[PDB]
């Protein structure tokens, strides 16, 4: 029989070594686009490979009636439906539309089948996903309430143009015209202006009316609530969303800011961290449940050479001389930098030979110690003939210049100080698990980001090419697009990132709305599943004369009186409020002043006669070693030096203005008074210890790709510019430095630099910042491409390979180190709270009364109380009722109140308005009637439940929502008071949700972890607080460019709060940052006189804004970490305590 | 940038004066050219006699009558954009109280067309001879030692309250 002889090929394990072969080569072959016709054969060889593996199976186990039983293993379904779709090709095409090329790629599963191992894991990565399915239904309920909300009060705003009037089919053919629209240089929208006082105000001969295409290509607006599903959905994942924020504000104004700090809150910060804890827990139950199962010559006088060197290596004090001489190879490359003479370079060309010779010779000193034959056993003599074999082919070439990356693998040798420094050890070992352990769900990972690429370019990557000049006024190919393999990688390696909005809006515009929502969408839920589940993968494998005493004691109970501190804690907040008002309108408001001249002196006496009062009652070494009475101190010293010398003498210069700016910091005696912001302080200065450890690694991890890029992209950032037109020319006519010098005589004609670049290791430092935090990351990836050589103009793709450079660092700099600085957290955080006497860190003692009075209002439960009255007449209303079809009798009408208010548009008839308006008056009337049929039949239980009491709420201001519309005409305009009062008919929605127990839980952890998560919002505020008035005396007057509009801006401190609250999102200084770079002429003018003060200057001052930045984003990263663990760490403990 | 500052109204006799004329434009990024026209009433009947055309560049162009000599341009220099037109007056007199007018005639550049404005600001002066100093720097100055000097003896008040409540419990001891 042939079928006993096909199950001896079947199970032979060279044949399953075959099959791995085929798709591996067959995924080169999808790998490239326009393949030269030697393809068309190859196409059917590998069709010849797949269909003798379905013969040799089919065949294997058994006779015909086994067809079925060969169908019965789901991973063979995908197996059989290759082999079909490839045979339709075959015959023909019936329609021959060609987007069935792309079920082609669907041969590339069928690793998952040779593999071993990678079907347990898709087998459990689908398994993580059905504990997902309650937090799922809040996540689209939460997205859809807030999309309601935001079509109401947004609804038509983002049309707003700026239109001129006319020099006499009249209005609509002046309307639809572009020339009367408002256009900023270089920009392809039309300026988006406001009715308000507030909101932006168009130049003057132009009218804001709301007429228009919309922002981008359309894709922006708020109307159609499907747009404001979408708008609200870029919130959530916060792709790009302050370009949305400044442009609801630009139309809406800026009071509406209260719109976006609930949902930055309330939707984008809370519903992220309970898809980041429902993962967690269902990864750690089911890590937990496989341990569960898994524990259920002269050859004699040559020994006299090589005894003697054995000496030397056994020994101390070379092993030590080996680790001081790495140190002082990487310090010595850091001080590499541009602008660099040549007798500097020729330091660092000897001085580099020589640290190669030294360890060179200290290895083959070791070949001659022990043997070759131990010496390569052991694991970092392997690692250190690599090194030493790289910088000798480096050195050897001695002829290529195209080939300097090499010089860069000899600072790897950083990582030989790993068995000294046990926290560069768990480094090695977290990168070291996802090669070995963790392997195969690296190779999941792998796989998937290499099908989206290749599904892409099929798809979209023909039609980018034909529909080039929808996308670029150039009529070439953009920076990102899907025409090749390796741009349709980058794109998919950029979704992962997080950014997917703006490559979205050129692939929609280029090919469709349909298969561009469904495959970028696809990327981004499917691949942050995989790329989460490998990061926490990686955290769950990482840990495994007697009247002077009289006089004290009486004073000391003046001090510790509650009056006295009541007393001071108001005048700590005058003292900060009247910090807001010192922007650049106070030349124009004389009296505010002159008032906060003379309080000024008020609260410098009072904080120096409670100082006074307080040396008195406590001691004066009590006092001075408190360290919060040490705090207080400084600030009020530094008030008498500004005080004193403001009097008399050296008066006004130098360091008295610059002891001005000090004035900053009066909001920090606030730490010392409330009790929030202690508990909060007291854990965050006990996680410093183990945070530096941390903290020096990425400072050491980074210097390797800091000085990486200074060895490939240093004085390559330079570029010649014409100035009027204001792009840069071409090489064909000014390739050089010294060919844009001989163009300087025109006037027309600059060589200038990329702001941020790599001319230093410090530079480098701030362009790995924002590559790392993907803020600012795209202007220095498109010059790091463009580059050539150190005086020489770039060309558009020449070094298109680099991409890489930026992508390997983010997958070490960032995940690897991300997962190394989470996973010392956790570890402290637990035995902080082991330890602590306070059983939970973050919440004060007296809100733990309040918390444990909450945990028992959701643990309690009746199931008989209250019988009703016995009437005949009234008595018959309540049998009903109480019946349980009352219920969904209700709940179906009021899904159907949500579907009517879906269905709302911008301009959408006047037919239109007058049915929804009919309909939804009906529906006042009957959650009215089932109100008085609820509350007149449970005479006095109707007012007790909680929820019973929300219902009567919004029965009664349902009916205010309607006899208001009158009122409404009655008063004066309406775009801005009319909407906000009918926000309050989406609270008939809530009523929705009280019936699922599941979804009762996970708001319930939100209000468990309410008091914790207030602590650290108040110290946030307070942070965001100095630093508001930091940037508001230094950085006004800076020149409006890229990031610093005319609204938003630090001149004042409304405009100043919305710019550090962005930043807090770490979105956005990159733009901020731009114009603070700059000074000196051009680019920057000094002198330029600023009317209506006397502040003389237009420029930024480089060396504090790098302060000011970097400072408030590594400050508000720790920050807001820990606000990401006291969420977790409670929904964690809401499910142990059930 | 660009603050709209009102004028001061109290002149001193004898010494200089600075007049205020701080025109704003709504988009601070468009392009200008402007020029201006004071006008001044004395406590004369209904005239508004023109003093000055500062037209451009460095040229000024002045003198029907009454002051030659005493009025001097300090708002924008080398611009022809403006922004700024404040007069200066050297060696104030009696006469030169009453009321002025800036009349600032705009012009935006724009893509395509060319778009005239005006905007006139109004400022009403006195000539004295002996400079009163606000009234918000009285007031507030004498605010100032009024909470100081009540903020001390609600201090000592209870100082001593308390200072004469320990010494009597000792009593009771
Ligand atoms: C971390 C850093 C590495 C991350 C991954 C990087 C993969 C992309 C590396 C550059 C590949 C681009 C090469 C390319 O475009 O050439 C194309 C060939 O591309 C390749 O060589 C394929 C390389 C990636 C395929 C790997 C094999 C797939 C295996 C599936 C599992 C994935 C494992 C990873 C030819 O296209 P052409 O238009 O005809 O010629 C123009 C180009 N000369
Ligand atoms: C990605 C998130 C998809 C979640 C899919 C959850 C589906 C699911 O788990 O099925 C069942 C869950 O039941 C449900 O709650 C209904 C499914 C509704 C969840 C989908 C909610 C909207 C999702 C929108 C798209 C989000 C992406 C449980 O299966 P079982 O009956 O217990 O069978 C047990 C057999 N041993
Ligand atoms: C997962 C894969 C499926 C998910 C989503 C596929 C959505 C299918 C949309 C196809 C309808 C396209 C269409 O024609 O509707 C257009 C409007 O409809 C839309 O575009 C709405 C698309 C927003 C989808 C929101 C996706 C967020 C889902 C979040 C799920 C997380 C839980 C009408 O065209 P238009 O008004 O004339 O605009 C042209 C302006 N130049
Ligand atoms: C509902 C839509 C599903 C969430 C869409 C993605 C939301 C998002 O961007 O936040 C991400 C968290 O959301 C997810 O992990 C996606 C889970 C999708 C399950 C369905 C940020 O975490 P990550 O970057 O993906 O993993 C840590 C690696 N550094
Ligand atoms: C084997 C190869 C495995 C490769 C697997 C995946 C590689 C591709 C994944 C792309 C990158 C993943 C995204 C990622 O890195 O995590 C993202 C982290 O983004 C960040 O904001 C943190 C970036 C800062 C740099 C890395 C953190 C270093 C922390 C240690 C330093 C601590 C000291 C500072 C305090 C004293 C997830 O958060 P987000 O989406 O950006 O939202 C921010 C909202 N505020
Ligand atoms: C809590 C942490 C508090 C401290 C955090 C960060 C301190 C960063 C201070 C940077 C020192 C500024 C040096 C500087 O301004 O030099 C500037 C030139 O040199 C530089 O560019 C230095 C750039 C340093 C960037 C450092 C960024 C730190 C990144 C580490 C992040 C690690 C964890 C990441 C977590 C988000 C220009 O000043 P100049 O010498 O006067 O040039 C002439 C201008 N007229
Ligand atoms: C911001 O405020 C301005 C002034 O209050 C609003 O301007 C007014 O806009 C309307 C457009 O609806 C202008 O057009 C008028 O409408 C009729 C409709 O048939 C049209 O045929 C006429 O030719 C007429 O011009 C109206 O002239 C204009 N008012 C003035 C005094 O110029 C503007 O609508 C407000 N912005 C928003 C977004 O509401
Ligand atoms: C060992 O016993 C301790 C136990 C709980 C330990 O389980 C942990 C599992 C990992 C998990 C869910 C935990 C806390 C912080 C979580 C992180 C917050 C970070 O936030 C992010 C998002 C924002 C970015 C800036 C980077 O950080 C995520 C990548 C990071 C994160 C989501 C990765 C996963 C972490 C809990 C307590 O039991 C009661
Ligand atoms: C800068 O570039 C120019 C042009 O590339 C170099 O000048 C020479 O230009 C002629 C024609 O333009 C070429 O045929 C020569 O080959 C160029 N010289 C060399 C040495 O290649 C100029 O030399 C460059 N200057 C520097 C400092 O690199
Ligand atoms: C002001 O003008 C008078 C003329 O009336 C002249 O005598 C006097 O010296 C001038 N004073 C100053 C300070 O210019
Ligand atoms: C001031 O103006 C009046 C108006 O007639 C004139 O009489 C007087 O002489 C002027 N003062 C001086 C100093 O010229």
């Amino acid at each position: 029989v042939v079928r006993r002889g096909a199950i001896k090929v079947l199970i032979h394990a060279l044949f399953s070594m075959f099959i791995m072969i085929t798709i591996l080569t067959n995924c080169v072959f999808m790998t490239m686009s326009d393949p030269p016709p030697w393809s068309k054969n190859v196409e059917y060889t590998f069709t010849g490979i797949y269909t003798f593996e379905s013969l040799i199976k089919i065949l294997a186990r058994g006779f015909c009636v086994d067809d079925f039983t060969f169908l019965r293993d789901p991973w063979n379904w995908l197996d059989f439906s290759v082999i079909m779709m490839a045979y339709l090709t075959e015959f023909v095409d019936l329609g021959n539309i060609s987007a069935l090329r792309t079920f082609r790629v669907l041969r590339a599963l069928k690793t998952i089948t040779v593999i071993p191992g990678l079907k347990t894991i898709v087998g459990a990565l689908i398994q993580s996903v059905k504990k997902l399915s309650d937090v799922m239904i809040l996540t689209v309920f939460c997205l859809s309430v807030f999309a309601l909300v935001g079509l109401q009060l947004f609804m038509g705003n983002l049309r707003q143009k700026c239109v001129r009037w006319p020099p006499p089919f009249d209005w609509d053919a002046y309307i639809s015209d572009e020339g009367n629209f408002y256009f900023l240089e270089g920009s392809n929208d039309a300026l988006l202006c406001g009715n308000s006082s507030d909101a932006g105000h168009c130049p003057e001969g132009y009218e804001c009316i709301k007429t228009g295409r919309n922002p981008n290509y359309g894709y922006t607006s708020y109307d159609t609530f499907s747009w404001a599903f979408l708008a609200l959905f870029r919130l959530m994942t916060q792709d790009y969303w302050e370009n949305l924020f400044q442009l609801t504000l630009r139309a809406a104004g800026k009071t509406y800011m209260i719109f976006f700090v609930v949902i930055i809150f309330l939707g984008s910060f809370y519903l992220i961290n309970l898809i980041l804890a429902v993962v967690a827990m269902a990864y750690a139950e089911q890590n937990e449940a496989t341990l569960a199962e898994d524990k259920e010559n002269c050859c004699a006088p040559w020994l006299k050479f090589k005894n003697i060197i054995h000496l030397i290596v056994m020994d101390p004090f070379v092993d030590l001389g080996i680790t001081i001489c790495i140190v002082l190879n990487t310090l010595f490359m850091a001080m590499e930098h541009y602008p660099m003479t040549e007798h500097f370079d020729n330091v660092l060309t000897v001085g580099n030979l020589v640290f190669t010779g030294i360890f060179t010779a200290e290895m083959v000193l070791k070949l001659i110690a022990m043997d070759p034959y131990e010496y390569f056993q052991q694991g970092w003599n392997i690692f250190d003939s690599i090194i030493v074999t790289l910088s000798l082919v480096e050195l050897g070439l001695a002829n290529v210049q195209g080939l300097s990356v090499l010089r860069s693998f000899r600072l790897l040798r950083v990582f030989k100080l790993a068995k000294s420094w046990p926290t560069l050890n768990m480094l090695i070992k977290i990168i070291g698990n996802s090669v070995g352990a963790l392997g195969n769900l690296t190779l999941v990972l792998a796989i998937i980001v290499f099908i989206f690429a290749v599904v892409g370019m099929q798809l979209f990557g023909k039609s980018y090419k034909e529909c080039v000049c929808k996308i670029a006024l150039d009529c070439n190919l953009p920076r990102w697009h899907m025409h090749d393999f390796f741009h349709s990688f980058l794109i998919v390696f950029r979704i992962l990132c997080g950014e997917w909005i703006e490559t979205m809006w050129d692939c929609m515009e280029v090919a469709g709305q349909a298969m561009c929502l469904t495959v970028f969408l696809m990327v981004m839920v499917i691949g942050n599943l995989v790329v989460l589940n490998l990061f926490l993968a990686l955290l769950l494998s990482s840990f495994s004369g007697k009247k002077w005493w009289t006089l004290r004691r009486a004073c000391f109970k003046i001090v510790e009186h509650n009056w006295f501190e009541t007393f001071i804690v108001f005048m700590i907040l005058l003292s900060s409020g009247a910090l807001a008002f010192e922007d650049i309108y106070i030349e124009q408001r004389r009296v505010i002043r002159t008032i906060l001249e003379y309080a000024d002196k008020v609260f410098t006496y009072i904080f120096i006669m409670e100082m006074l009062l307080k040396w008195v009652a406590y001691g004066f070494k009590v006092y001075f070693t408190n360290a919060w009475c040490w705090l207080d101190f400084l600030i009020v010293d530094v008030s008498i030096i500004s005080l004193v010398a403001n009097w008399l003498g050296y008066s006004e210069l130098g360091p008295i203005k610059s002891l001005r700016t000090l004035r900053a910091l009066r909001p920090l005696r606030a730490l010392s008074r409330f009790e929030g912001m202690r508990v909060v302080v007291n854990a965050l200065l006990g996680a410093i210890p183990s945070i530096m450890n941390v903290l020096l690694v990425c400072l050491i991890f980074w210097l390797i790709f800091s000085i990486m890029g200074v060895n490939l992209f240093a004085g390559k950032f330079y570029y010649c510019i014409n100035t009027t037109t204001s792009e840069r020319f071409d090489i064909s006519e000014v390739n050089n430095k010294s060919e844009c010098e001989s163009l300087m005589h025109t006037g027309q004609v600059r060589w200038l630099n990329v702001k941020v670049n790599y001319d230093n290791v410090g530079l480098g430092y701030l362009s790995l910042l924002q590559v790392a935090t993907f803020k600012g990351w795209m202007d220095i990836m498109y010059a790091a491409v463009d580059s050539r050589e150190k005086e020489e103009q770039p060309q558009y793709e020449v070094n298109l390979y680099m991409y890489l450079y930026f992508v390997i660092f983010i997958i070490f700099g960032s995940f690897f180190t991300l997962n190394l600085f989470i996973g010392v957290i956790i570890d402290n955080f637990n035995q902080q709270k082991k330890k602590l006497g306070g059983k939970d860190i973050f919440m004060t003692e007296e809100q733990k009364k309040y918390y444990n009075a909450m945990k028992k209002l959701g643990s309690k439960k009746p199931q008989k109380p209250i019988p009703r009255p016995q009437n005949k007449i009234q008595g018959m209303v309540y049998d009903l009722v109480t019946k349980q079809a009352f219920d969904i009798t209700i709940m179906i009408l009021i899904c159907l109140n949500m579907v009517t208010m879906m269905v709302e548009t911008d301009n959408q008839s006047q037919l239109k308005v007058d049915i929804l308006y009919n309909i939804n008056m009906i529906f006042i009337i009957i959650f009215t009637g089932e109100c008085v049929l609820k509350m007149l039949a449970l005479r006095q239980y109707y007012f007790t439940v909680g929820w019973n009491i929300f219902d009567f709420v919004v029965v009664i201001l349902s009916i205010v929502g309607l006899a208001l519309s009158d009122l409404i005409q009655k008063y004066f305009v309406s775009p801005t008071l009319f909407r906000v009062i009918r926000l309050a008919r989406i609270g008939r929605v809530l009523r929705l949700i009280r019936g699922a127990k599941g979804i009762r839980t996970l708001l319930f952890a939100l209000m468990m972890s309410l008091p914790a998560l207030f602590n650290i919002g108040l110290l946030l505020f307070l942070v965001m607080f100095i630093y508001s008035i930091f940037g508001m005396s230094n950085f006004a007057y800076v020149k409006k460019e890229s990031g610093i509009d005319d609204m938003f801006n630090f001149e004042t401190f409304g405009n100043s709060i919305i710019c550090l609250f962005e930043i807090t999102t770490s979105a956005g200084w990159d733009g901020l940052l731009n114009p603070i770079l700059n000074s000196g002429p051009p680019d920057c003018d000094p002198n330029l006189e600023n009317p209506g003060t006397s502040v003389k200057g237009d420029c930024g001052n480089p060396s504090i804004g790098i302060c000011f930045f970097c400072s408030y984003i590594i400050i508000s990263f720790l920050i807001v970490v820990n606000m990401y663990i006291a969420i977790i760490l409670e929904n964690f403990n809401v499910a142990t305590e059930e | 940038g660009c603050v709209e500052v009102d004028s001061e109204t109290e002149a001193v006799y004898g010494m200089t004066f600075k007049i205020l004329c701080i025109s704003c434009k709504r988009r601070s990024e468009t392009n200008a050219e402007t020029f201006t026209e004071w006008t001044f009433r004395q406590k004369g009947t209904e005239e508004f006699v023109k003093i000055l055309r500062y037209e451009n560049e460095v040229l000024q162009l002045e003198e029907d009558e009454r002051f030659e000599g005493r009025v001097v341009w300090n708002g924008s220099r080398g611009t022809k954009d403006l922004q700024d037109l404040s007069i200066f007056i050297t060696n104030v007199t009696y006469n030169h109280s009453g009321d002025y007018e800036c009349h600032v005639y705009r012009l935006l550049f724009f893509e395509n067309y060319e778009h005239n404005t005006s905007v006139v600001k109004k400022i009403h002066i006195e000539v004295v001879d002996k400079a009163n100093r606000d009234m918000a720097s009285i007031v507030s100055e004498i605010m100032m030692y009024v909470l100081i000097v009540v903020l001390t003896i609600w201090l000592v008040a209870e100082m001593i309250y308390c200072y004469k409540k320990i010494a009597a419990a000792t009593e009771t001891a």
